[PDB]
């Protein structure tokens, strides 16, 4: 491989499919490493903005 | 939309992980003024009317006579 891909699905940051599901979807996708797109809910945009521990401890640098 | 209090405006749409009924007592502003939410009440008579917190700038006489004694 080269250095800008080809990568697969499960280092994709997106939601995907589940079980015989998941078979049918690599069996009828026309190229199985492609994502539906749709984010993470428990990582993307999380811990909200105005909740980020980090600004306590902010300093101007 | 307007009828949804604040916080919750906040809360909703993800701005914070933590709900005004449950975040914390120092977290939440002092008043020395009571609450009172009122929405948006466009196209009713409470639309806010605007106005002129001054009076004009250039005060005239009020008219007092003499006689020519
Ligand atoms: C009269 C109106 C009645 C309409 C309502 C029909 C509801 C119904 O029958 O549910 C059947 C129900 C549909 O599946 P589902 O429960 O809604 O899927 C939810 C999964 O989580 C799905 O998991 P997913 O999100 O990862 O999606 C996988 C998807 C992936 O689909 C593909 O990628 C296949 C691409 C399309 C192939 C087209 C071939 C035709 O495959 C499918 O869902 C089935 C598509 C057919 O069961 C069937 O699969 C029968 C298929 C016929």
């Amino acid at each position: 491989m080269l250095p800008g891909g080809p990568v697969p699905v499960f280092k994709k940051y997106t939601v995907g499919s589940k079980g015989i599901w998941e078979k049918l979807r690599v069996l009828l996708a026309i190229a199985p490493n492609r994502s539906t797109g749709n984010p993470i809910v428990p990582l993307y945009r999380v811990p909200t903005p105005g909740s980020r521990p980090e600004a306590n401890v902010y300093q101007d640098p | 939309m307007s009828q949804v209090e604040p916080g919750w405006h906040f809360w909703l749409g993800y701005g914070v992980d933590t709900a005004p009924c449950n975040t914390p007592k120092e977290k939440l502003p002092i008043r020395a003024y009571p609450y009172k939410f009122q929405p948006n009440y466009t196209g009713t008579p409470g639309a806010f009317v605007t106005y002129n917190t001054l009076k004009p700038k250039i005060s005239a006489w009020e008219p007092v006579t003499k006689q020519r004694s």
